[PDB]
């Protein structure tokens, strides 16, 4: 957490990002389904 | 009050009147395994009568020129029992065992035994070659019920000697004062399940350190038997039969 | 009211000691029935008879250090482990990355069953004359799987994604650290067992012993330049045990050693554990 | 000044290490970012999308053929329809997923698997599957009696075209190191041989062989240890 | 056919256990996979026109390229390092 | 900058340093732990356990029969058994044991010692046994009458089939060097001789040779100074 | 007790350890002996 | 990392200098004092 | 160079590439020529107290 | 080891110079006719 100039691109790597949204790439659809349903009816 | 005992575990149970003590090896009972620690996501299977009682093995007579004896568990119970049909069904293993060799001799003989468990005992060749090399075959690693005599008992078949083989847990059968020892092991392996066909956990060793004499007229045959038995064992991994 | 029987600790005490234990003054015993000299070794325990009951002690406030005795300070030392021969004019060498080659730190680590460390590895490269030439190496980190470098200048050197680490021959040595990399939870010495299944053989069995759980990759090494460089050199690998758990101790080696995986050892030449004297009634 | 001494590690370059450097435009302020529809922000977004295995790997399909297994109407009972270890990061049907792929710049895979079957025949072809997952002990089961004794989903054709049969995670060790084939069949993990249940029943006056299109993605606990370089790629020159 | 994938968990497909689940999703991550520094450029220079140039584009090695081409668009900083050796190995004192 | 300038051991590499070094591999996390029995924490734990002795190391055992010490019915009085130097790090019985082979990892020990008399005949076998340790400043003692004047313990054979004689810590130092034979028997320490008080008394059909086996390891106020390599270890390759 | 770098094994070795347990190798039996009594009775 | 300048003195040894420097054996405890009689605190107790 | 410390009692090194020079357990310093000179600190080893 | 797999009882001759094998209650029905040989092996109960 250190930095020896005033431009913040000369810095290490920052702080972990601990996310992820996998909803955007699994289940894109409009219609949300559930699981213990059949997915067309 | 101390020399008298009974331990009852299935459907079978075992008296004694001139036992020793009791040992638990390294201060811990076998338990199941908790749910911070196991790292597969089926439903282990738990028979707990069926599978944790005493099963006896065969009989070895202990001569004048005996060099010793050594087992592999859980091998020498893949096929006896529902203890060796749910260690062949089913992919991963894990147990404890309760050990108990009997051993009984007259107020005229002499000797003593040395019953260690040794865990993950690994048997070494006996060639001077720097590499082929010789290797043990498969009999002499994983031998079954009929156990395999020692070669050369002063290193143990490993290339480490037997004097300092007291760090194990151990008893031992001196014929003037005990004729049984008793040796309550857990599960120790570097994994929480592991197969129970390719990896033996330990090894019970039993060797005549001091060796047995008798005068002239007395009964020539003292056999060796070992009763064992698992505890707290649970299978996973459900497929069909390999042995 | 259902069924009614499917509704149905240890021993050992840590304490923080910091010095050695003290000794309490003594006294004579005249009476019967109570015996500390008298002990049973058949019940696989070891004597608990203390020096205040045999004889008559004083008063000793001990304070000895019982602090470099411990499996820290024991295993921070860091010894050879490997070396990595490169003679330059096919241009590199590889290294599998084996610790049970070289017998002063093996024969410190076959005292316990599990151990499980971090590392800290040091590479002291030289040539064969005693070294200090300014030429640029580069030492690889090829994990299993990976491929490992098939030429001088090949493709496998760009090191997009394993580490690597450039240094020169007239640099201090390079240094890194390198965590528990195994997939078990400890590291095993001795694996009595075989890796795969099938019809195991009676007569060479080279697969009995051996642990995958240990194999951690290739070390690769080259020197950094396009003309082939005409001087050959030798690296040490030196490892430091640290933050080190051990577990399941076991009897130290007294039999000379033979292969790196295989605990082999002669039968026609058994070394005797104590060596001899003239008899047993005397001393010297 | 300030009395110091040198250690080892002095003047090297690790390529992984974490440290700063000299700026070289000072008082510098980039672009303003805008937005952008999906970003990423782990590798574990990626190895949860479905995409397809060749599971027809044969040395006669070269093509788009390669991606589908045919069924048909059987004459007997009890057969086989199509086999494949389940192994992300060795040679076979997984190496033309998003999962295979990323798991081969990776060292030491953890976690469940699913296996979504999608047919592709026409409306009125009826008929039943079975699908079993086999945990390693053994080669591949010979006949339908014994691959029913592991973990099997048995699947009904219908309206609703896609069965998903989720390959658990029965494991000794916590990973499995990825590298295998050799001796280091101790990290393999199993086959998920079909079999046909009933049959392919179908009408006259329509089609008598259909393909199933076979996907491959991993659960919510699937996990990447060692990153390596993967070994999918060669390169000889400099690409002028 | 609906454009998603299968949402079948495990604990609906057979019996499971309780696990407490302790392992690492850290190094997966798009930071932690990328900061790892690899070969981009070679600059030849035979000094005996006296200088060489390199237009900057790491398209041109194929270790990097590929993990780059995973994705359409990137915003990063860089952190260039230069080893310059000789053609026998390297360390000349000059400048 | 700020301003340094460097001192002496700048550049070097001192093995048993303790400083910090560049990880290889940001961001790991390692496989979680299990529990494990029998977790060591120093190696006291280790030198307190009884591990057997080779009191019979001679040229004539060549064996497991080195282990033992023979008893028998004797026609005079008075007479000796066995005897042996209390030197753990010296040649002799106590190399081979967890104590005597610890203590030639460290210089310096220090501390109380115990030894452990196990007798292996029959039951009906009945006698008594003298057994003595005598702190240094002269040879080995020629008689029973000698040997009774140092620390003793009287054995009777029994029920229980053990004693345990705990040599103390008599000492001009606080720590003894553990390397001793030449001009370093200023750190000896002294001899437990044993002797028969009375006989070993046997009924008729009944074997008259019996055994003993005889352990050793060391009490609760046992250290160790100086960690050094082992004499025991040599090599001449590198194990191909 | 300092430390440069975000991840936990490239520091220095940690804090003494100051424990041991040795009733576990040395009398690692049910029924607990005592001292001042006959171990077989 | 921190950027430092070196300065003249570097890399000498002065022999009355007073520095630290690198043990060689860590955890070591030395052998305890006892009372001996007789200490010097100082070389004016000796001229006197 | 390599200066190795061998305490009493280690076995001393009877060869230029002798097996005790591995160096696993008693300390060592590895410096060239045309370094700094190598310098550590050593505590009181003595087994008296004096 | 056979006969090891039913109920058994290990005895050791002693001081106690006496065991006792209580032979459980293992049954179909509630009740065991009594009369046995024939046909009637149905309702046998083991050996000893
Ligand atoms: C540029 C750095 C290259 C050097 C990095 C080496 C990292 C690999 C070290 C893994 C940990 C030690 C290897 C395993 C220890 C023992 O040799 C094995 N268990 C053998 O049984
Ligand atoms: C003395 C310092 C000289 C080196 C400074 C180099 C600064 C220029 C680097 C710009 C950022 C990387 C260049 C762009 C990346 C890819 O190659 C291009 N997008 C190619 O498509």
């Amino acid at each position: 957490n250190i930095n020896y100039y005033k431009d913040s691109y000369a810095a290490s790597a920052t702080r972990q990002d601990f996310t992820q949204d996998p909803k955007k790439f699994t289940q894109p659809v409009l219609d949300s389904i559930r699981e213990l349903s059949a997915p067309l009816n | 009050s101390d020399r008298v005992a009974q331990l009852t575990v299935g459907n079978s149970s075992i008296t004694t009147q001139e036992a020793a003590n009791i040992v638990l090896a390294y201060g811990e009972w076998p338990e199941y395994c908790p749910d911070t620690d196991a790292t597969a996501v089926d439903k282990p299977t738990r028979p707990d009568v069926s599978v944790n009682r005493f099963y006896t093995l065969d009989s070895k007579m202990w001569q004048e020129n005996s060099t010793g004896w050594y087992w592999k568990f859980p091998d020498v119970l893949n096929k006896t029992g529902v203890f060796g049909q749910n260690a062949q069904f089913h992919y991963l293993y894990r147990s404890g065992f309760c050990l108990h060799v009997q051993c009984n001799a007259s107020k005229f003989h002499q000797g003593a035994l040395l019953v260690a468990v040794i865990p993950e005992f690994v048997i070494a060749g006996r060639g001077s070659n720097t590499k082929e090399a010789p290797h043990p075959g498969f009999t002499t690693t994983f031998p079954g019920t009929t156990g395999a005599t020692f070669y050369d008992p002063y290193v143990l078949d490993s290339g480490v000697p037997l004097s300092q083989a007291l760090i194990y847990p151990h008893q031992w059968i001196n014929l003037r004062t005990n004729n049984c020892a008793t040796v309550i092991v857990p599960y120790i392996n570097a994994v929480p399940f592991d197969s129970a066909i390719n990896h033996s956990n330990f090894g019970l060793i039993v060797i005549p350190v001091s060796p047995l004499k008798y005068s002239s007229g007395a009964t020539t045959a003292i056999p060796i038997t070992i009763t064992i038995a698992p505890l707290n064992s649970e299978f996973g991994g459900l497929r069909q039969a390999v042995s | 009211d259902p069924v009614e029987d499917i509704i149905h600790r240890a021993i050992s005490s840590a304490t923080n000691v910091e010095s050695a234990a003290n000794t309490t003054p003594s006294s004579h015993r005249l009476e019967t029935g109570r015996v500390p000299a008298l002990q049973a070794a058949e019940t696989g325990a070891t004597s608990n008879a203390t020096d205040e009951n045999m004889i008559e002690t004083r008063c000793v406030v001990n304070r000895n250090g019982v602090l470099e005795t411990t499996i820290n300070h024991f295993f921070s030392r860091s010894g050879l482990v490997g070396v990595v021969n490169l003679t330059d004019g096919t241009g590199y060498a590889t290294w599998d990355i084996d610790i049970m080659g070289f017998v002063q730190l093996r024969r410190k680590c076959e005292m316990f069953t599990y151990m499980r460390f971090n590392a800290e590895f040091t590479f002291v490269t030289t040539t064969e004359n005693g070294g200090a030439r300014p030429y640029m190496l580069q030492y690889m980190y090829v994990p299993p799987g990976a491929p490992k470098p098939t030429g001088r200048d090949a493709f496998q050197w760009q090191t997009a994604t394993n580490p690597s680490v450039f240094v020169k021959l007239t640099d201090p040595p390079a240094q890194v650290s390198v965590p528990f990399m195994s997939p078990a939870s400890a590291y095993q010495w001795f694996y009595d067992g075989y890796p795969t299944f099938g019809q195991h053989p009676e007569t060479s069995n080279t697969t009995y012993g051996l642990c995958p759980n240990n194999m951690m990759g290739t070390f690769a090494v080259r020197v950094v330049s396009r003309e082939a460089s005409q001087l050959k050199l030798q690296t040490r690998v030196y490892m430091k045990l640290k933050h080190v758990r051990a577990w399941v101790p076991r009897p130290i080696r007294s039999q000379p050693y033979l292969l790196k995986n295989f605990p082999n050892y002669d039968s026609s030449k058994i070394t005797n554990s104590a060596r001899d004297r003239s008899s047993i009634k005397q001393a010297n | 000044g300030i009395p110091a001494e040198l250690r080892p590690g002095t003047n090297q370059f690790l390529t992984t290490d974490d440290g700063t450097a000299a700026p070289i435009l000072p008082g510098f302020t980039p672009t303003p970012t805008i937005h952008i529809p999906g970003e990423v922000h782990s590798l574990l977004e990626l190895c949860r999308v479905e995409t397809i295995l060749e599971v027809n790997n044969t040395t006669e399909a070269t093509g788009l053929t390669r991606l589908l297994i045919p069924v048909s109407s059987q004459n007997k009972a009890d057969e086989l329809c199509a086999a494949f270890m389940v192994d992300p990061g060795r040679i076979g049907p997984w190496q033309s997923t998003l999962v295979g792929q990323i798991c081969r710049y990776y060292t030491q895979w953890s976690g469940s698997l699913k296996v979504t079957f999608m047919f592709t025949g026409s409306f009125m072809a009826t008929g039943k599957m079975l699908v079993a997952y086999s945990p390693p002990g053994s080669a591949q089961p010979a006949n339908r009696e014994t691959a029913m004794l592991g973990t099997h989903v048995i699947w009904d054709f219908g309206l609703q075209s896609s069965v998903s049969l989720v390959i658990p995670w029965i494991s000794n060790t916590h990973f499995r190191t990825a590298k295998t084939g050799g001796n280091y069949d101790y990290y393999t993990a199993g086959v998920v041989t079909l079999w046909y249940q009933t049959n392919y029943v179908v009408p006259p006056e329509t089609p008598g062989e259909a393909y199933i299109i076979a996907m491959g993605a991993a659960q919510d606990n699937f996990t990447l240890k060692i990153c390596k370089d993967t070994d999918e790629v060669t390169q000889q020159a400099v690409l002028q």
